[PDB]
């Protein structure tokens, strides 16, 4: 088959209220995943939502 | 709900209800209720930043 060889778009994530940064980006070959690890927005962060 | 240490009283309490819906809210202990409200909206001020 050697389909679905490409990916939608960059995905990424809510950096510093909304700056988005990318992990995947278009093209990219379905079958994967990245993985990336952020820290605190300010000090005593007691929780953390994800956009 | 109720507040008030002097609250906690019979006849207060057996004279309500009755004239109302359901049983007062109890256990939060009256004469800090509010100040508890207090730092509970406090504790949410701080946890603001989300990024």
């Amino acid at each position: 088959v050697v389909l679905l060889d490409v990916t939608p778009l960059s995905l990424g994530i809510e950096t510093m209220g909304g700056v988005f940064t990318k992990l995947i980006e278009r093209n990219t070959t379905i079958p994967t995943s990245k993985s990336q690890v952020f820290t605190t927005a300010a000090d005593n962060q007691t929780t953390v939502d994800i956009h | 709900i109720l507040v008030g240490g002097s609250t906690r009283i019979p006849a207060v309490q057996e004279a309500i209800k009755r004239e109302l819906g359901k049983e007062p809210h109890k256990g939060v202990n009256p004469d800090e209720v509010v100040a508890i409200g207090a730092a509970i909206q406090g504790g949410v001020i701080a946890g603001e930043v989300k990024d």
